[PDB]
């Protein structure tokens, strides 16, 4: 008994994933559509570690401790 | 070798024979070592009284219930014991309850189908419990948003007819109902002249036609009151409907005319039209090269969610159109290229285009019937419709007969120049009025 | 009436399946072994585009000509991909087949995999990563082969969010060339002669005649993940390393899992002959949906209970199914529910046959496992050769097995690993 | 360089187009000479011949 | 022969976008096909063709040409455009053949 998708009953359709090139004649129910979902804000470009020098006290040490404020910047230190 | 209608007249034929109580019992035989034997009703929504509307749905869930001689989860466990599975569905205007099951178990599901159509035990329990779980699925169903415009759809193109009303029908009839009526209706419409027993897959026919003689003999065959139950067209109306939700991300809108129903050849035709217009959703992997030109237009335009034709048939009586689901900002340019597609259609069909669309109605009329559930459900409905099992091969003649003359004729008698129905639902203050719409159904060029 | 299926097994390794039934439309498909089990942490998510590059230009067809010569004869392209292995099935009305077969035959040999198209694709694949984790099942199934897998099997069926806008065409080539090999394939051909298929074949499947890359080898984890998103429902599926397809303890597992319950008989049952249904209904006055979870590969294989509870009434739903798979696995059981679960699995395995599709999928994977045709009273009378010890036993393997736990939704009150 | 419409489909497109073609330039001739009142036709027409 | 070589490069040096330091291929009227075979070049090639327009946009704001050990010459004159120009046409010439008919 081959065909590991149809050795679990219910679990055929959830084990494989059936994409279609060419869209035939008969259409599959339940077509679905996605929501027209939010975007991600964005952020400047970060600081990249190329040497070991830099990497020094990135390591964390200590409980993470979040600051926002009214007039200052957010920060959060290690 | 063999061409294609070497191997369409290859198909075996279907048999079908009347009892004495005119139960019709229609049989197909195959290679396969299973089986799907069920039973059609000719009783839906379509013969409710508008007091009695979701009579067809309770009684359909209260069928795998109990019944007399199997109370309860027993008869359930008999079912399971063979490992055969039990189905069902309800129309507007067929009922059916189908069993797959094993060929070599063909005489004990016969016998299950005779008490699931003539002995079913409605208990007050049941009844109860059967109220809060269609409650609950109708709560369910409200967030299937594309049944919820096909609903509409029928309500705002069928007003004032049995058809406009839906197969569960409204919340109160759920509240109120009780086992009399239930009762008037199994009494009413499960009758013996109105069932087909139909059954596809590797079973003798002769077999079946002695289950059939032994288990469902004498069904109903009795009036009891000389009263016939006969239908009665249904008047169209070109009519408009908007649910408006802003709160919902996309939006539903289904657009609509006339089609004659089921016992008229140029349905063929007006399938041939929903072949070459199609389907899209925004999981297919063409890209911007997909024969349809709506298809290809809503890719390159980034218009659509999805999008999909529809004929439905009825009793000299039916439902031609599409449906689409997109955002907001595409709503009224997508309706101007719907309707473009139609009047293309209508004027300018081509050859090449008529041949597409004639394969392709080829690949979904052969390809549909793949197993023997869907040819017993194309058996029972064929016989309750057309009232014989039409075969692939006269199918396949009826195909052959359309070119591109008569199907630009059929379109423009079915689509040129007529008032549509139209459902929306979600943010549809884009989609436009009637007028509008009503306007884009012609050419002014012709 | 057809002839019997007909076997060819050419010098390059590859292997040819025909069937000649006379069907007024014909199925050809080439299954591969090349899913998403033989990346590696660098090329995640390959398998996937590579899923969705099935209409691109190749040498010999465009897309345009792919698209338009496929749908102009009404045929279909498809490819459905297990972790596994992958499928490219092509249908269409017979006396068109022969051109359908050669677009199959370079989207499965030459593609070009041209980079301006694959840049266009990327966003054609996180759009079908949304639809396709749009309902809860799939995404608690990746997270539990992630969990459960620690390589070669927690590589998911869709591609990653940080991997879209990453995959070149050098992966798909590198991809394609260590994988797409002639000894990993079989071309199975429903309502066609075999004489058709052995002329294809040996015109253009005579180039990587090598094995190809492999050797994987998936190694077991296991742990628990918890993706608290708040729903009113709370999915959770337990498993345990359990025997692969190559045994009969793969059998005692398939019988293990309907003799537990494995899935809907009756359209809204209450599943009265499920015993894990039986005991949480006993238990719980809430709706539930307690099933067995199976996927057997062919190097190692998952068994488990899968339930969908309450937020509240989880703990219950969980804690019953576990005591009952624990009760069952003490020898508690009656040889009358083991007869039933036999029944009810060849009925599931012959109604998965009846169709075209499922019959097709299974002679494709049982070419690119054995070679060779099981008949299915071969497939009957092995379901009908096991005790009930090796139930039992398969069932004392899950119970004393290190679980993998993938939980999703309100888990205020599901238990961890910890407290089952 | 228009030899982008040489195929039998834009000859089927153009035999679709002949008769709303020529109905169109019907409809531009008689309202042509309706609007001018020329005298070719209208004296070829009976009721309108009782002012000449 | 060679003098039709010889008398291509002396119309390479009198048509005059060899001064601003240009291709042939950056010359070419923007198109549809055209600006399909830009968007189908590489990010280097991009980058150097439209350093090169803006160059001699410069060039021929101030109304000058490049110093002439910087000029474009017949020989080094790379044809970057023409093989995703031949398969756009191609393709649209293919596309056109099939919605002929």
């Amino acid at each position: 008994m081959l065909s590991v998708a149809a050795r679990s009953g219910p679990f055929a359709p959830v084990l494989s994933a059936t994409s279609r090139g060419v869209a035939g004649a008969l259409r599959p129910l339940l077509q679905g559509a996605v929501p027209a979902a939010s975007e991600p804000p964005v952020l400047d470009v970060k600081r990249p570690f190329l040497c070991r020098e830099s990497l020094s006290g990135q390591a964390a040490a200590r409980p993470l401790v979040a600051t926002v404020g009214l007039n200052v910047p957010a920060s959060v230190r290690f | 070798t063999a061409t294609f209608a070497q191997a369409l007249q290859s198909v075996p034929e279907t048999q079908v024979s009347i009892l004495d109580n005119g139960l019709r019992v229609a049989s197909e035989q195959s290679s396969h070592a299973t089986c799907t034997v069920g039973v059609w009703i000719d009783a839906g929504s379509r013969y409710e009284t508008e007091k009695n509307n979701g009579a067809g749905y309770f009684l359909e869930h209260l069928a795998f219930k109990g019944t007399k001689n199997r109370p309860g989860n027993a008869l359930e466990k008999e079912v399971e014991s063979i490992g055969a599975h039990l189905n069902a569905y309800s129309t507007r205007e067929h009922t059916a309850y189908l069993i797959k099951a094993l060929s070599k178990d063909l005489p004990k599901v016969v016998e299950l189908l005779a008490d699931i159509v003539q002995n079913s035990s409605l208990e007050d329990s049941q009844i109860e419990k059967e109220r809060d779980v269609i409650l609950r699925e109708m709560q369910e169903n409200d967030a299937s948003m594309q049944n919820v415009v096909f609903d509409y759809l029928h309500a705002t193109a069928f007003q004032g007819t049995p058809l406009a009303q839906a197969v569960e029908g409204p919340s109160e009839n759920v509240r109120r109902l009780s086992r009399t009526d239930l009762t008037d209706y199994l009494n009413r419409h499960y009758k013996a002249p109105r069932m087909v027993l139909a059954a596809a897959g590797g079973v003798e026919h002769q077999q079946l036609l002695d289950l059939a003689q032994k288990h469902l003999s004498s069904v109903s065959r009795v009036y009891e009151e000389d009263a016939v139950p006969g239908l009665t067209p249904c008047r169209f109306t070109g009519s408009e409907i908007r649910h408006r939700d802003d709160a919902l991300p996309l939006a539903h809108v289904a657009i609509a005319v006339e089609g004659p129903g089921w016992a008229n050849p140029d349905n063929v035709t007006l399938q041939v039209a929903n072949a070459i217009i199609g389907h899209y959703d925004c999981t297919y992997g063409g890209g911007v090269h997909l024969s349809s030109p709506l298809a290809s237009v809503a890719v390159a335009n980034k218009l659509c969610q999805s999008f999909q034709t529809f004929n439905i048939s009825y009793s000299d009586t039916g439902l031609l159109g599409a449906h689409f689901v997109c955002d907001a900002m595409s709503i009224d340019d997508m309706v101007f290229f719907l309707q473009g597609q139609w009047m293309r259609l209508c004027t300018s069909a081509t050859e090449s285009e008529v041949t597409r669309g004639k394969n392709i109605l080829r690949n979904a009329l052969v390809s549909h019937l793949d197993g023997t559930t869907p040819v017993c459900e194309d058996i029972g409905r064929s016989l309750l419709t057309y009232g014989r099992r039409i075969p692939l091969a006269e199918w396949e003649s009826r195909i052959q007969e359309v070119d591109a003359q008569m199907l630009r004729d059929i379109c423009s008698k079915y689509f040129y120049d007529q008032c549509p129905a139209v459902a929306g639902y979600g943010p549809i203050e884009q989609l436009p009025d009637y007028n509008r719409i009503r306007s884009g159904m012609f050419w002014l060029r012709f | 009436q057809p002839q019997d299926l007909e076997f060819t097994k050419l010098p390059n390794g590859l292997v040819i399946a025909s069937l000649e039934n006379y069907a007024p439309l014909s199925r050809i498909g080439l299954f591969v072994k090349a899913g998403s089990r033989y990346e590696d942490s660098n090329n995640l998510g390959t398998s996937h585009l590579l899923r969705l590059a099935s209409s691109l230009t190749t040498k010999g067809a465009s897309s345009f000509k792919i698209t338009r010569g496929i749908e102009a004869v009404g045929g279909k392209l498809s490819v459905t991909a297990t972790r596994e292995n992958m499928a490219y099935t092509v249908e269409g009305i017979r006396s068109d087949i022969e051109i359908l077969m050669e677009f199959l035959l370079n989207v499965t040999t030459a593609p070009e995999f041209r980079r301006w198209e694959v840049a266009a694709l990327r966003s054609q694949l996180k759009i079908d990563k949304a639809v396709a984790f749009q309902n809860s099942q799939t995404r608690i199934i990746e997270n539990l082969h992630d969990v459960a897998y620690k390589n070669a099997l927690a590589n998911p069926l869709y591609c990653p969010d940080y991997r879209m806008g990453k995959i070149t065409s050098e992966e798909l080539h590198y991809f394609v060339q260590n994988h797409f090999t002639s000894a990993r394939m079989a071309l199975v051909g429903l309502g066609v002669s075999h004489s058709v298929l052995k002329q294809v074949a040996e015109q253009f499947l005579n180039m990587r005649g090598g094995l190809g890359l492999a050797g994987a080898k998936a190694k077991y984890r296991g742990g628990e993940i918890r993706e608290q998103n708040g729903d009113n429902l709370v999915h959770a599926a337990i498993v345990a390393e359990s025997a692969a397809i190559g045994n009969a303890e793969a059998n005692a597992f398939s019988v293990l899992q309907h003799l537990l319950g494995a899935g809907p008989h009756i359209k809204r049952g209450n599943n009265t002959t499920s015993l894990l249904s039986q005991s949480v209904a006993k238990g719980s006055h809430q709706p539930f949906d307690v099933s067995a979870f199976n996927a057997s590969y062919s190097d190692s294989g998952l068994f488990g209970i899968y339930t969908i509870s309450q937020a509240a009434a989880a703990g219950e739903v969980i804690n019953a199914a576990y005591n009952q798979v624990k009760a069952v696995a003490q020898g508690n059981l009656s040889s009358a529910d083991v007869q039933a679960a036999k029944n009810k699995l060849k009925a599931g395995y012959l109604m998965s046959v009846e169709t075209s599709e499922g019959f097709l999928s299974e002679i494709g994977s049982q070419a690119l496992a054995a070679g060779s045709y099981m008949p299915p009273s071969t497939v009957l009378q092995q379901i009908d050769s096991v005790a009930d010890a090796d139930v039992v036993k398969a069932a004392k393997k899950f119970v004393s097995g290190k679980k993998s736990m993938a939980a999703s939704g309100n888990l205020g009150h599901t238990p961890f690993l910890d407290e089952l | 360089m228009l030899s982008r419409f040489l195929g039998p489909r834009y000859r089927e497109l153009a035999r679709n187009w002949i008769p709303t073609a020529g109905m169109w330039g019907t409809v531009g001739a008689v309202g042509l000479v309706w609007a001018t009142d020329w005298r070719l036709i209208l004296d070829w027409v009976p009721y309108i011949n009782g002012k000449f | 022969s060679k003098w039709l070589d010889g008398f291509r490069k002396w119309y390479y040096n009198a048509a005059g976008f060899n001064k601003l330091g240009l291709m042939r291929d950056d010359t070419l009227h923007e198109t549809e096909d055209v600006k399909e075979a830009i968007r189908r070049l590489p990010e280097d090639l991009y980058n150097d063709r439209m350093f090169r327009i803006k160059r001699a946009l410069d060039l021929t704001m101030r109304h000058q040409i490049l110093p002439k050990d910087q000029w474009t010459k017949y020989e080094e004159d790379k044809f970057y455009l023409e093989p995703y120009l031949k398969e756009v046409i191609r393709e649209r010439k293919e596309r056109e053949e099939w919605a002929k008919k």
